């Protein structure tokens, strides 16, 4: 749950 | 305002003594490997000869899922090609050699931060690596020459156990970053200086870092052009050293005294 998902933003 | 040369005086003082760094596909430009935004150059305006519904989609994980075979045919393009570090790369092992280096961390997935000499424990490759893959099925694991030697011949890399389909470990848009990422927890409030170097500052959450460090620790850009919080969320200890990114570091490098030193290294390693 704590890592984050790459976007692009 | 600040000046590169009161950055370089706190270094020399040794005010700054624990420097974080953040890097994107600007500071591999000098080596032969193009950007992504750039005009003209960028990849972004040279994918019209891929099997693509629009450019982007070839390192989105949903495309990759529904079609892998236009990432694998790009990929085929970098894996012959020689690229080596440049001086950027080597300035970033010299912060190392000075006691300097608290992290860095890095978009690119071109492998050049190791190849300089920056050890693994100081490098957060935040979008991952060709080095190693997975399958997408059974979550196996694969050397990345593995994929290397599958792609070079044509051939979608599939898992010798269940045949899914097998993908180097980097970061596509919509896949998870890895856990070593969060490392700037700690590392953003305690550095003292940041050096942000060849970045568009335009994919999150890594852009987002920018701002964890604290309001007291200046910000130095060297950019073709102001980027990102720099550009419209500027703060008052902010440099921009706007130009190309091999002449902001040599000048940063004279403005130090570590012309020698420098000029040993790349020797060293060329
Ligand atoms: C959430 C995850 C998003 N994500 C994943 C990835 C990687 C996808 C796989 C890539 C596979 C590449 C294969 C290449 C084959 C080549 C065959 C020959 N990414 C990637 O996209 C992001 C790009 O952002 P960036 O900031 O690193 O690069 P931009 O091009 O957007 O901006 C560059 C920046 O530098 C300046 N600049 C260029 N050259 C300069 C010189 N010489 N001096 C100074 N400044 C220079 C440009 O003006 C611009 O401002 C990354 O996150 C990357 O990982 N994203
Ligand atoms: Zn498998």
């Amino acid at each position: 749950e704590a890592l984050p998902k790459a976007t692009g933003g | 305002k600040l000046s590169l040369q009161d950055v370089a005086e706190l270094i020399r003082a040794r005010a700054c003594q624990r420097v974080v760094v953040m890097v994107g596909a600007g500071i591999s430009t000098p080596s032969g490997i193009p950007d992504f935004r750039s005009p003209g150059s960028g990849l972004y305006s040279n994918l019209q000869q891929y099997d693509l519904p629009y450019p982007e989609a070839i390192f989105e994980l949903p495309f990759f899922f529904h079609n892998p075979k236009p990432f694998f045919t790009l990929a085929k393009e970098l894996y012959p090609g020689n690229y080596k570090p440049n001086v950027t790369h080597y300035f970033l092992r010299l912060l190392h050699d000075k006691g300097l280096l608290l992290r860095l961390y890095t978009q690119n997935i071109d492998g050049l931060e190791r190849v300089s000499g920056i050890p693994a424990s100081k490098l957060v490759e935040a979008h991952g690596t060709f080095a190693s893959a997975t399958c997408t099925v059974c979550q196996r694991p694969f050397p990345g020459e593995d994929i290397r030697a599958d792609v070079m011949a044509d051939r979608v890399p599939r898992c010798p156990v269940c045949t899914g389909v097998v993908k180097p470990d980097i970061v596509f848009f919509g896949e998870p970053l890895p856990q070593r990422f969060l490392l700037h927890v700690v590392d953003f409030p305690m550095a003292d200086l940041l050096l942000i170097l060849g970045t568009s500052l335009e994919v999150e959450p890594f852009a987002s870092l920018t701002e964890a460090v604290r309001s007291s620790v200046p910000r130095l850009l060297i950019n073709r052009d102001l980027v990102g919080p720099l550009a419209w969320h500027p703060r008052s200890r902010d440099v921009a050293q706007l130009g190309d990114v091999v002449h902001g570091v040599e000048s940063l490098v004279e403005l130090l005294g570590w012309t020698e030193e420098m000029r040993d290294l790349v020797q060293r390693e060329t």
